[PDB]
C-alpha cells in the first residue's frame, strides 16, 4: 500500500527525528502547517498558457533576477502563520522529513512517514517545488514565474551565484551559511565534511565526475537512481543507508552538507533536512535537483526508466496552494513535465 | 570516474 | 562498398598528396613496402596465454622500460628494406596517409586510398598499432612484451616522459620535434600553432576540458566520434573538414601538431602524416588514441557504441606481421580487445 | 574557460 500524507492540517506533531541537537537548535521544531479547517481536494493539472521556463541562476536575465528577489521579499513579508509565508514554506521540509506525520491513513499510526532515503525523494521534491514556485508568482502577479536553478553540473554555474551573497538587505541572504564555504564559492560535489584544498580546476573535474557517477554510473535503474522501494508499514530509511538512490546520497547531500554552517549545532541552515528551507539557496539547489531527473530520463540508457509500481505511482503528498487551498497530489503525476507547465533553459 | 583520473583526490 | 586495400606490394606509387613542401621534405616519399614474395593471406585471432598490459609511460617498471628501449633499438639495427625495420614502419603511415595506394581493388582505380579523416581512422591505427606491438616483442624474445601509452588525459602523464628525452644514445629520441615545446613538456591537447602562455596548472585543466570536449560533449555518437561514412569511391576527405571525429580533429591532431618541429619544411616529423611515425613517440601518443576508443565505449553513454554499417565492417587493410608474411585485417575484427589479447593499464 |  502507498505512503499516504493525512490531513496535515489536523494530524501533525513536532519534529523530532533527524535532528541531533535538539536542545541548542537555531530553528523551531514546530513545523506543523497553519490549520484552517480546509478541505483537502484533488489536483488538477494546470491550464497555463505558456511554459515556466526555470534559469540558470548564474545567467538569469535583470528582470528574472528582479522577480526572484520581488517573491523572496514578499514571502519574507508575510507573517509566518500564513502557509504561503517564506517560514511556512520552509516548515513544509521540516514536517515531511524529521516526522511530522504519521502513517495513520494506512492503518500504521505507529510509523512516521519519512520522505527521503527512499523513492519518494524525486517526486516529492517536485510537488514541492512546483506549488512553492507557483506561490511566489502568485505574490508579485506573474502567471509565468519561474524558479532559478543552480546549475552545478556546468563549470560556470559550480560557483555559487552572487545573487545568494551580500548581506540581510538581499533577499536572497541567509547568515547561516558556511563562511569559509562562501568565500571558496565552488561547490564541492563530492564534499563528505573535509575540505580538499584543491585547485579550483581540479575541483571542477572532481564535479563533473560526481554527475557522471550519480547519473550513470551508479544510476543505472530505477532502484538505484530513485532510491529503494517504502511502502505503508516500513520505517524510516536512515541517512547514509546504502538503498538510498544515487543522486541523493551523492551531489544532492555534498551541497547541504557544504553549503550549511558548521559551526552551528547542527550545521544549519542547510546543513539538516529541519532548517534546510529557511535558506533561499535550499529550493534553488533542489531545481536542479529536479532537473537531474529530467537528464537522467533524457539519457536514453537501459533502466533509465520511469517507476511503474503502484504503491509508488499512488503515493500522495498534501500542500497549500497560492489560493490557499488544501491539495492532495500523486506521484504519478509529476512525471511529465510538459503537463505541469515548466521546464529549464538548457545552457 | 568517467573520462578523468581519480579526480575527487585531494592527495593526487 | 568497403575501402579495400589492393595488394600492396604490387600496386603503389610514391606519397605525393597532403605534402605541401615536396621540395624541401627531409623523409623519403617513396613509401612502398618491401616485396618478399609473400602471398597475403587472412588474420587469425592470435592464441597468447596471456593479455598484453599497454604501460602509462610516466609510470614504467624498469623492465617495461628496458624492455620497449630493446625493442625500439633492435628496430632500428634492421636494415630498412626488412618490412619489421623502423623505417618500414613508419613508412605505413605515409603510403596509407599520403596516397600510397588507390582504390583499384573496388573498381576506382583513380581515387586515391585514405585512412584519415573519417571512420577509418581508429580500426587502421588499431591494427597498425597491433603489428608493430608484435613485431617488437618479437625481435627481443618478449612474447607478452606490451607498447607504453601517453596518457596524457591525466595530469602526471601530461608532460611527454623522459624516455623519449636525451640525445641519440637513446633509441627512443627525435631530433625532429619543436624544441621550445621539448623545454615546455606539458603538451596542450588544445594547441593550434599559437603557444598559450599559460601557467603549468592552467594547462593542466586546458587539457582535461579538451579530454572532456572529445569524449563527452562532441563524441555523442558514432559519426560524431569515429568520423563520417567514407566507402570506395569517395574522395580522400580533407584535413579539418566538419566530418572529422572528435578525437581525431582534436586531441590528436593537437599533439601532432605541438610535436612536431616548426623549423622543418613540413614540420617533420610529428608535424605531417608521411614522417610522423620516424618519431618513436608517434606510436606512444597514438596508443592512447587506441585507449580513448576503449575509454568511450566503457563509458556507457548514449550513442558510445560501434559501428555496424557493413560498408566500415568490412573495410580491410594489408600489413606485414612479426613472421614478414602479409595479413589482411577487416575493421569487424579489431572491435574487442580480449579477442586481441591487449589491454590497457588503468588506475 | 582554462584554455583562454
Ligand atoms: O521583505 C524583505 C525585503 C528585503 C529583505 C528581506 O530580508 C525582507
Ligand atoms: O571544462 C573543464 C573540465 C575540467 C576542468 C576545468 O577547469 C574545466
Ligand atoms: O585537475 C586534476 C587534478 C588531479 C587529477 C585529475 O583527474 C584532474
Ligand atoms: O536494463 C534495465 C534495467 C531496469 C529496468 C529496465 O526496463 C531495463
Ligand atoms: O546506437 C545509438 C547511436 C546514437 C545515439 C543513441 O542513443 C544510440
Ligand atoms: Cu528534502
Ligand atoms: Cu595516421
Amino acid at each position: 500500500a502507498p505512503i499516504t500524507a493525512p490531513d496535515i492540517t489536523s494530524i501533525c506533531k513536532d519534529a523530532s527525528s533527524g535532528i541531533g541537537n535538539q536542545e541548542g537548535a537555531i530553528r523551531t521544531r514546530k513545523c506543523c502547517p497553519p490549520s484552517l479547517g480546509k478541505k483537502i481536494k484533488d489536483f488538477q493539472f494546470p491550464n497555463d498558457k505558456k511554459v515556466r521556463m526555470r534559469w540558470p541562476a548564474h545567467k538569469g536575465t535583470k528582470k528574472q533576477v528582479d522577480d526572484y528577489r520581488r517573491a523572496i521579499a514578499a514571502m519574507r513579508a508575510l507573517p509566518d502563520d500564513d502557509p504561503r509565508s517564506f517560514v511556512s514554506q520552509a516548515k513544509i521540509h521540516c514536517a515531511y522529513c524529521n516526522g511530522g506525520y504519521t502513517q495513520v491513513d494506512s492503518g500504521f499510526p505507529d510509523i512516521d512517514i519519512q520522505i527521503h532515503n527512499s523513492w519518494l525523494f524525486f517526486p516529492f521534491h517536485r510537488w514541492y517545488l512546483y506549488f512553492y514556485e507557483r506561490i511566489l508568482g502568485s505574490l508579485i502577479d506573474e502567471p509565468n514565474f519561474a524558479l532559478p536553478y543552480w546549475k552545478w553540473d556546468e563549470p560556470k554555474g559550480m560557483p555559487i551565484s552572487n545573487i545568494f551573497l551580500g548581506d540581510a538587505s538581499n533577499p536572497l541572504y541567509d547568515q547561516y551559511r558556511d563562511a569559509n564555504h562562501i568565500e571558496d564559492r565552488i561547490v564541492d560535489l563530492d564534499y563528505d565534511g573535509k575540505d580538499k584544498d584543491i585547485p579550483d580546476q581540479q575541483q571542477v573535474a572532481c564535479n563533473l565526475s560526481t554527475v557522471y557517477r550519480d547519473l550513470v554510473r551508479n544510476g543505472v535503474d530505477p532502484t538505484s537512481f530513485f532510491g529503494g522501494k517504502y511502502v505503508a508499514g516500513d520505517s524510516p530509511v536512515a541517512n547514509g543507508d546504502p538503498s538510498v538512490g544515487s543522486v541523493e546520497a551523492g551531489s544532492h547531500t555534498a551541497v547541504h552538507r557544504w553549503v550549511g554552517d558548521p559551526t552551528q549545532p547542527n550545521n544549519e541552515d542547510m546543513g539538516n533536512f529541519y532548517s534546510a528551507g529557511y535558506d533561499p539557496v535550499f529550493y534553488i539547489h533542489h531545481a536542479n535537483v529536479d532537473r537531474m531527473w529530467k537528464l537522467w530520463k533524457e539519457l536514453r540508457l537501459p533502466g533509465h526508466v520511469d517507476i511503474t509500481d503502484p504503491d509508488w505511482l499512488n503515493a500522495s503528498y498534501v500542500f497549500y496552494d497560492e489560493n490557499k487551498d488544501l491539495v492532495r497530489v500523486y506521484n504519478k503525476d509529476c512525471v511529465n513535465l510538459d503537463k505541469l507547465k515548466y521546464n529549464f533553459i538548457e545552457n | 570516474d568517467g573520462v578523468f583520473t581519480t579526480p575527487c583526490d585531494p592527495e593526487y
